[PDB]
């Protein structure tokens, strides 16, 4: 089976550089073009570069022409996307694909930024038929929190919202079950949040 | 070259007929291509050369073309088909894609639950004083929160997070934030949330008393 990865995105400094890698397998990208196209949010989807790994010949969008470099080594069949001067424009997941584009990878997520790492507070949401309890998860940079409850065992009615970014500067999400009421003074109900980017993982008992 | 796609979003039931257009701002001859995007997942190649269905992809879906106009249709809309759709030229050096198409799955009204949540012990030390509004299990998406402060009604001080259509209810949730300094929460009694939704015949509040347990 065909298949593309893409690997080190990360969280950099504006003015700053990082490259990126595009692995090919199942296919060898002699015989294609490789194209890096990118989702900046609320952007849509746009093609930034392309390359023909044959003879190295590449394209640019306008927006990246000069301070990016598109290249390929044939031999370890990846392609690559050294970005440089790089712009807070420029923050996106970048996927990439072949040649119709019939295969892409599952995208880098790339977050430029002066901001330092930070770790989230985790509030709980206490209870106060049915009733809903949560957690808050507040106050951390750059995206993403993952979080699940009873360490992966209830995920049944688990509902957790979009990150919203305050006008700190910082995210902050929640996440709500409903449980039965029946089960509130005996059921313990526990909010496991991870945030990579700082290696903080928070484990919140959520109680009545 | 440019790629205008109507419309932006849409909800429909299982089995209907849905149509999905681009137009190009010039000639793209057939060099039009229409992708499926699910969120966290990678772009999949649908249509190809404006026609032509790639390999593994269901018959119910199909593309055509006449002159600058391309449309993406799905003849019958089973509930895997839920994502948003992208259409692109490669006619030209860039390639362009259209703004895509959100298409959601249509279903009978629910009114929300509502829940109301004071701010934590915890966060309250650190001087802080966030306060929580939940809606569960609704439908369709529009709702509206109003926050309530000793009945004063407040204004840019709040946010809210909608989640995507739940797998397998196809209903919303929705939270809302209130936050405030600690100095700000305690000069007030009553916090209030009231919701509006077509689900409720009436606007529901939920509401409770700053420091009752």
């Amino acid at each position: 089976e065909v298949q593309l990865v893409e690997s080190g995105g990360g969280l950099v400094q504006p003015g700053g550089s990082l490259r990126l890698s595009c692995a090919a397998s199942g296919f060898n990208i002699k015989d294609t073009y490789i194209h890096w196209v990118r989702e900046a949010p609320g952007k849509g989807l746009e093609w930034v570069a392309r390359i023909y790994p044959t003879n190295g010949y590449t394209r640019y969008a306008d927006s990246v022409k000069g301070r990016f470099t598109i290249s390929a080594d044939t031999s370890k069949n990846t392609a690559y996307l050294q970005m440089n001067s790089l712009r807070a424009e420029d923050t996106a997941v970048y996927y990439c694909s072949r040649w119709a584009m019939d295969y892409w990878g599952q995208g880098t997520l790339v977050t430029v930024s002066s901001a330092s790492t930070k770790g989230p507070s985790v509030f709980p949401l206490a209870p106060s038929g049915t009733a809903i309890l949560g957690c808050l998860v507040k106050d951390y940079f750059p995206e993403p929190v993952t979080v699940s409850w009873n360490s992966g065992a209830l995920t049944s009615g688990v509902h957790t919202s979009p990150a919203v970014l305050q006008s700190s500067g910082l995210y902050m999400l929640a996440s709500a079950v409903t449980v039965p009421s029946s089960s509130l003074g005996t059921q313990t109900y526990i909010c496991n949040v991870n945030h990579k980017p700082s290696n903080t993982k928070v484990d919140k008992k959520v109680e009545p | 070259i440019q790629m205008t796609q109507s419309p932006s979003s849409l909800s429909a039931s299982v089995g209907d007929r849905v149509t999905i257009t681009c137009r190009a701002s010039q000639d793209v001859n057939t060099a039009v291509a229409w992708y499926q995007k699910k969120p966290g997942k990678a772009p999949k190649l649908l249509i190809y050369s404006a026609s032509f269905l790639e390999s593994g992809v269901p018959s119910r879906f199909s593309g055509s073309r006449s002159g600058t106009d391309f449309t993406l249709t799905i003849s019958s809309l089973q509930p895997e088909d839920f994502a948003t759709y992208y259409c692109q030229q490669h006619y030209t050096t860039p390639p362009t894609f259209g703004q895509g198409t959100k298409v959601e799955i249509k279903r009978t009204v629910a009114a929300p639950s509502v829940a109301i949540f004071p701010p934590s012990d915890e966060q309250l030390k650190s001087g802080t004083a966030s306060v929580v509004c939940v809606l569960n299990n609704f439908y369709p998406r529009e709702a509206k929160v109003q926050w309530k402060v000793d009945n004063a009604l407040q204004s840019g001080n709040s946010q809210e997070s909608v989640t995507e259509q739940d797998s397998k209810d196809s209903t919303y949730a929705l939270f809302s934030v209130l936050t405030l300094s600690k100095a700000d929460y305690e000069k007030h009694k009553v916090y209030a949330c009231e919701v509006t939704h077509q689900g409720l015949s009436s606007p529901v509040t939920k509401s409770f008393n700053r420091g009752e347990c």
